[PDB]
């Protein structure tokens, strides 16, 4: 709960929320200022909740793209650094948090997913999504499989439906939605048929393809930087790279940017900005977040070239590069909650892809 | 809040100004 | 390190401040310093002449500032860099000190704050001056310096 000299921050279970605490442990040591760190399941569907009664969380952490919902209902400050602050991000990441000629959050890192694969079962990975189905029924035969992901998200399945054509918006045009389009269907078509020949399982969530693939059981995940770490544990030797194209187009991934809201009815609005400017984005704040969960490349200047070294991050960057920042007008949870659907029917049978694609054109308006 | 870290400065200047042997 | 440093300059300072004002907070109980208490001598000084020449202000500081657990480092921080932001002179220095004083003397021990809040103004402005000016002082030749500007 809010009170007034102390700091809440919600971030999703899949950061790093525990070397985050290290950074908010640092500034209650010199402000005397406690803060408490979360990670409630549903976080984002929750703060516009209670945060528009005036309760929740002072800051929240989450991908930009949803950041322009709460902020054309008044749920986000706007966040104002000074010049000196403000050279010290990416231009481009502020772009990511600039809604309506207001920057709402500070952006942390870019986030776009990458092909992992266990070295040991593919030395070579493939550069194609055609040639998996093959390269499953070898592993198959020596029980194993070739890749397992995340396929109750839509985040994890847009790469391939973009690749040939799919988009989501269009300055954004809201009528224009390119989730039923001959791109989109030949994708979301690819995934389905890899289904139906046995090649992946619907109901296969984060958990289920984090444990195989961590565990040796499955050649190729498609995720993240902050599951890196849990790979490491693994001493899965393992390798990030391109994603597979689709019809010679590169996947596209929508590109995410972590980034910080502050709420709008929180009391410690000034202590918020002395935490994030002043303890969180620092070489020495973000390196605490990264050391528990690797935050991708990050907006800090001085941190990021630190790191950019790092071949992980340079296949991010390599499949960052060939997809697309997210918009973050409202329209976008809408566009997700319609995709997500559509994702889940046509792979588990319950819609064909066209009727699971239009229902989603429609939905996403 | 800003003017009044101003008048403080301005505070610190008189006695500055004071103290100046220079 | 340098932190402590200046802590131990503004430690005593505050504590004479408190026992003035007949308060008796944990920590600054008394003064056991004994050449590093002619910094303090020469503190309190120029300290009190600048506020026997702005009595008024220094009365009526913290009824301005309306200073809550949400918004007293925050303020701090903001005042402190508004006294810095021109430029910095010995002057300024005593200004910054006196201000953090009344802060932590006053301030921090109305109805809606505790006397926890002393020793955090205290490191407030000792972290403040270790990070913000210890520059400037080590090239005006330090505490030394200091001394021999106000005699
Ligand atoms: O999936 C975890 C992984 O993906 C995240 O991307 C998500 C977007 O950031 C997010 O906006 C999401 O949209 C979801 C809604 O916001 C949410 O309320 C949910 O209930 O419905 C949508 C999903 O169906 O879209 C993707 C996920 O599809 C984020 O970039 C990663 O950091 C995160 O770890």
């Amino acid at each position: 709960k809010i009170e007034e000299g102390k700091l809440v921050i919600w971030i999703n279970g899949d950061k790093g929320y525990n070397g985050l605490a290290e950074v908010g442990k640092k500034f209650e040591k010199d402000t005397g200022i406690k803060v408490t760190v979360e990670h409630p399941d549903k976080l984002e569907e929750k703060f516009p909740q209670v945060a528009a009664t005036g309760d929740g969380p002072d800051i929240i952490f989450w991908a930009h793209d949803r950041f322009g919902g709460y902020a054309q209902s008044g749920l986000l400050a706007e966040i104002t650094p000074d010049k000196a602050f403000q050279d010290k991000l990416y231009p481009f990441t502020w772009d990511a948090v600039r809604y309506n000629g207001k920057l709402i959050a500070y952006p942390i890192a870019v986030e776009a997913l990458s092909l992992i694969y266990n070295k040991d079962l593919l030395p070579n990975p493939p550069k194609t999504w055609e040639e998996i189905p093959a390269l499953d029924k070898e592993l198959k035969a020596k029980g194993k499989s070739a890749l397992m992901f995340n396929l109750q998200e839509p985040y994890f399945t847009w790469p391939l439906i973009a690749a040939d054509g799919g988009y989501a918006f269009k300055k954004y045009d809201i009528k224009d939605v390119g989730v039923d389009n001959a791109g989109a269907k030949a994708g979301l078509t690819f995934l389905v048929d890899l289904i139906k020949n046995k090649h992946m399982n619907a109901d296969t969530d984060y958990s289920i393809a984090e444990a195989a693939f961590n565990k040796g059981e499955t050649a190729m995940t498609i995720n993240g930087p902050w599951a890196w770490s849990n790979i490491d544990t693994s001493k899965v030797n393992y390798g990030v790279t391109v994603l597979p194209t689709f019809k010679g187009q590169p996947s596209k991934p929508f590109v995410g940017v972590l980034s910080a809201g502050i709420n709008a009815a929180s009391p410690n609005k000034e202590l918020a900005k002395e935490f994030l400017e002043n303890y969180l984005l620092t070489d020495e704040g973000l390196e605490a977040v990264n050391k528990d969960k690797p935050l991708g490349a990050v907006a800090l200047k001085s941190y990021e070239e630190e790191l950019a070294k790092d071949p992980r991050i340079a296949a991010t960057m390599e499949n960052a590069q060939k997809g697309e920042i997210m918009p973050n007008i409202p329209q976008m949870s809408a566009f997700w909650y319609a995709v997500r659907t559509a994702v889940i029917n046509a792979a588990s049978g319950r819609q064909t892809v066209d009727e699971a694609l239009k229902d989603a054109q429609t939905n996403s308006s | 809040t800003e003017n009044l870290g101003r008048v403080l400065a301005s505070f610190g200047d008189e006695i500055n100004d004071k103290y100046r042997q220079v | 390190a340098q932190e402590d440093n200046y802590k131990r300059i503004v430690k005593s300072y505050v504590g004479e401040k408190l026992r003035k004002k007949g308060l008796k907070i944990r920590g600054y109980e008394g003064e056991e310093l004994k050449p590093v208490i002619e910094i303090a001598k020469t503190l309190q000084r120029v300290g009190d002449e600048l506020e026997s020449a702005n009595t008024d202000f220094f009365k009526n500081m913290c009824d301005q500032l309306q200073i809550t657990p949400s918004t007293a480092y925050p303020t701090f921080q903001s005042i402190a860099d508004e006294i810095f932001v021109s430029g910095k002179n010995w002057g300024r220095v005593v200004a910054f000190l006196t201000f953090g004083g009344n802060f932590a003397v006053h301030c921090a021990l109305r109805a809606d704050m505790g006397e926890e809040y002393v020793d955090r103004v205290v490191n407030w402005i000792s972290k403040y001056m270790a990070v913000n000016l210890d520059y400037w002082i080590n090239q005006q030749g330090g505490w030394d310096g200091f001394l021999i500007f106000f005699e």
